[PDB]
């Protein structure tokens, strides 16, 4: 359980000449904490094993500033062995007070992956115009996180997914879901307002997608802040679920600054080739035998057999042999993104 | 004649040229372990994998 | 009245069937949206 | 005189075509400030 | 059935002294919840004014058959004690979570009078999981 | 239990493009093609070519393929005997102006 932190220069190799302290025990977590000290340097609070913090840039600047604003900042711990969630709050010395605290069952549910959005994103708009001209809001939620599970007694009449939409600060529950008959390891992916989980139907015997998208409503509820501690009513879900005709490797979602372009899903195949995918497409609000309003609102209705033809590969004839994962940063343009699939061999 | 053979850790069987660090065949055929090599053996021409 | 308008009508034409799938400069007050699909022309 | 009959054909545009109204004001809205802060995940 | 205990905190130094404030009443064989409460007495009530001038929190904890939650209290005294409580399970029976949500919003400071509270005007509701839909074959096929 | 196949060009002298060949599903290789020890049940054969593409087939196994469709799980169209795939010509993954 030992833990050790080196802190260097990735221009050069070097190591630099600030020495880091010496962590004593095991480590559990550490968030970033863009706030910065008179050198412009992010904080990055890390978690003992006995529920006490230690700040790596530790000056008086810093400790004033923690001092005023500490009670605005949460961590969420988790452990899948036992299956439960903890949270907790900062004080204005450096300690942790237990805030909320939440379990899961390991005997019928067993945690796989935990996602929360990243930090470094940035969209540009807070609603959807509707077809007449018309405003429908959606709700964000920057501390959101989304929790999947499978079961345990795997044979495929009896097996399930499980899905939880939670927030961090509180830990109440938006969303608790269920997808019967599928079991096989999957692949997700939580964005700004809306999420995306792969898996494998035993029923039918074929992969299988499933889309969500959380909508407050047609007005604005405090439009400028977003404190967590201040919203009762809670979202409409909604969602939609599709078939896929092939298996699936690591799965991402392209990322530029302002958040304007259109967003695209890179799909890792098992046969080394890439595949981009547009977002809208995956709509969970499709016509469906259109009225009018969905034909104004080019909805192009609930597209069958999600296709593929080898127009939209970037890999031609640079296949990927692994692709454990994929990674996707953003340029200054705005309208490229950088992409790198690191498998077996590296590609980008 | 130009070559060289392996047999790697990740399942892996390669036939590099020996005169740059670059591939002519590999055969890679499964990450996880039911593919790991355990003896290898070239009679003069060809190979052989157990 | 048509001297003074058509070789400015037709040339018009000639620009935006040559420059046209990219992005110019922006306007520094609010317009309105309906005359969105024609200042643009390109994009998508 | 003038006034009437050009706002007349003002009103009656803004009644079937142009008015700046919410789905146009859309774009003049900053987004909200963050207040509170959550970091962590797994066990490591 | 079965029952269920439930205590409650508030302090001016957000510490854990969890006291009973009634019972949980829940129908395993058909979905149903209910509640049996008792009052506050009046050095609670003078107590949690006192919170509610700091941003202090109200606290629950309920036990697995643990699980917390918080609240502020400000947005609690301020809506004379209207408050709503979830209860989240699983698909086989287990408690899960609970969550304490006041109705409405926040802060705002305006004095209440101090003789509202006294009443509990609470709510209280389960919900088990939600399924999902299956891809909806017709239209695929037309 | 077994997969016995031929995996054919139709004019373009196979023996290169087998140093790139791993047929997927239980991982196999080229010579012809063939996938020893595994389970009875539905299982969906592709050949993988980065150059090259190869319909899959939906083998049941007593062999029979008989169609992959992903939309009708009951249904036949009985294919004859092991994965013929007619190699059909370069896939098109550039695009002109
Ligand atoms: C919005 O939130 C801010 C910060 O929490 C608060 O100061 C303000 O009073 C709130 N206003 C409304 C209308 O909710
Ligand atoms: C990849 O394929 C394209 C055509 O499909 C070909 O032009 C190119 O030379 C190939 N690359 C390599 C390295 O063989
Ligand atoms: C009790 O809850 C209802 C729910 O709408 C609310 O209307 C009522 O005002 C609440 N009671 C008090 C005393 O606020």
């Amino acid at each position: 359980g030992m833990s050790s932190l080196y802190v260097f220069n990735p221009i050069f190799g070097k190591w630099s000449q600030v020495a880091p302290p010496v962590l004593k025990r095991p480590i559990l977590q550490s968030l970033l904490l863009p706030v910065m000290d008179q050198d412009y340097a992010k904080v990055l609070l890390l978690i003992d094993d006995e529920y006490k913090v230690t700040a790596f840039p530790a000056t008086r600047n810093v400790l004033r500033q923690l001092h005023e604003l500490a009670p605005s900042i949460f961590f969420y711990l988790v452990d899948a062995e036992q299956g439960r969630l903890c949270g907790y709050r900062l004080r204005k010395d450096l300690t942790t007070e237990l805030s909320w605290e939440l379990t899961i069952p390991p005997e019928v549910q067993r945690i796989v992956k935990v996602k929360g959005k990243r930090s470094s994103e940035h969209v540009h708009s807070q609603g959807r115009v509707m077809g007449d001209r018309s405003v429908l809001y959606k709700s964000l939620n920057p501390n959101l996180l989304a929790v999947v599970t499978e079961s345990t007694d795997a044979h495929h009449e009896r097996t399930f997914i499980g899905i939880f939409l939670i927030d961090g600060v509180t830990g109440r529950i938006i969303h608790s879901s269920v997808q019967k008959k599928a079991k096989g390891p999957v692949h997700i992916v939580h964005s700004e307002n809306w999420v995306v989980y792969q898996y494998w139907n035993t029923k039918a015997r074929r992969n299988e997608f499933t889309v969500l998208e959380l909508y407050e409503g047609t007005e604005q509820y405090n439009a400028t802040a977003f404190s967590s501690l201040d919203r009762p009513q809670l979202p409409q879900v909604l969602q939609q679920s599709y078939i896929f005709p092939s298996s699936i490797s690591a799965m991402e979602a392209t990322i530029t600054e302002r958040g304007i372009t259109s967003r695209h899903l890179l799909i890792g195949l098992p046969s080394g080739a890439i595949l981009s995918l547009p977002k809208a497409l995956l709509d969970p609000r499709r016509p469906e035998i259109p009225t009018e309003q969905s034909r104004e609102e080019n909805l192009i209705p609930y597209s069958p057999d999600v296709q593929i033809h080898a127009e939209r590969f970037i890999n031609y004839n640079q296949t990927v042999s692994r692709m454990r994962g994929i990674y996707t940063a953003p340029s200054g343009l705005e309208s490229t993104c950088l992409v790198v699939a690191y498998g077996l061999d590296i590609y980008q | 004649s130009k070559k060289l053979v392996v047999a790697t850790e990740k399942n892996v069987i390669a036939a590099l040229n020996s005169r740059t660090g670059e591939i002519l065949w590999r055969h890679v055929d499964k990450g996880t372990a039911e593919g790991a090599v355990d003896a290898m053996l070239l009679h003069g021409q060809d190979v052989i994998t157990v | 009245n048509v001297t003074n308008v058509l070789p400015m009508i037709l040339i018009g034409g000639w620009i935006n069937m040559t420059f046209s799938g990219f992005v110019t400069t922006k306007v520094p007050f609010p317009l309105t949206l309906r005359f969105k699909p024609m200042l643009q022309q390109g994009i998508e | 005189n003038l006034m009437g009959l050009a706002l007349a054909v003002y009103k009656c545009q803004s009644m079937g075509l142009l008015p700046t109204h919410a789905s146009d004001w859309l774009a003049f809205i900053e987004p909200p400030e963050r207040m509170e802060f959550s970091g962590g995940g797994l066990l490591l | 059935t079965v029952g269920l205990l439930l205590e409650h905190s508030f302090e001016i130094d957000d510490s854990a002294n969890f006291r009973k404030r009634g019972s949980l009443l829940w129908n395993q064989q058909d979905g149903t919840l209910s509640l049996s409460q008792r009052q506050l007495s009046e050095e609670e009530r003078g107590r949690l004014r006192d919170v509610a001038a700091l941003n202090g929190l109200y606290r629950v904890r309920i036990p697995r058959r643990y699980v917390s939650s918080f609240v502020p209290a400000c947005s609690l005294v301020e809506s004379h004690l209207s408050d709503q409580l979830t209860l989240h399970v699983d698909v086989a029976g287990n408690v899960v979570g609970v969550s304490v949500v006041t109705h409405p919003g926040g802060c705002r400071g305006h004095e209440v009078e101090d003789v509202d509270l006294e009443l509990f005007n609470t709510s209280v509701q389960l919900q088990p999981p939600t399924t999902a839909p299956g891809p909806e074959t017709a239209a695929f096929i037309e | 239990f077994k997969i016995e196949g031929r995996a054919v060009v139709p004019g373009v002298k196979p023996q290169d493009w087998i140093s790139a060949a791993r047929v997927l599903v239980h991982v196999g290789f080229l010579k012809s093609f063939v996938v020893h020890d595994i389970p009875s049940g539905s299982y969906v054969v592709e050949v993988v070519s980065p150059a090259y593409r190869f319909d899959p087939v939906r083998v049941d196994i007593k062999m029979r393929a008989r169609y992959v469709n992903y939309i009708k799980t009951s249904e036949v169209v009985r294919l004859p005997y092991p994965l013929q795939m007619k190699s059909s010509g370069p896939p098109s993954y550039f695009i002109k102006r």
